[PDB]
């Protein structure tokens, strides 16, 4: 545990890529997380929203 | 059946077509929730109901 600081930004960087990666598997309210099944399930004028 | 005995029919290990009841020209209402009237032949489901 010499080095802190490095091996602290090296898991701060990771941390925010697992969560920016983390992020596509939310649905912010729409049917589901995923675009092609959205786009292969409704119509686009439906799925636009 | 009546609306408080309604009777559910459970559907599985088959193959479904849906254009030619939505091309029938005699259902009054065909609203889809969820999914399309149309796209729906090239989906696979796992358990449907009737």
């Amino acid at each position: 545990s010499a080095l802190g600081k490095l091996q602290d930004v090296v898991n701060q960087n990771a941390q925010a890529l697992n969560t920016l990666v983390k992020q596509l598997s939310s649905n912010f309210g729409a049917i589901s997380s995923v675009l092609n099944d959205i786009l292969s399930r409704l119509d686009p004028p439906e799925a636009e929203v | 059946a009546s609306v408080y005995a309604w009777n559910r029919k459970r559907i599985s290990n088959c193959v479904a077509d849906y254009s030619v009841l939505y091309n029938s020209a005699s259902f009054s209402t065909f609203k889809c929730y969820g999914v399309s009237p149309t796209k729906l032949n090239d989906l696979c489901f796992t358990n449907v109901y009737a």
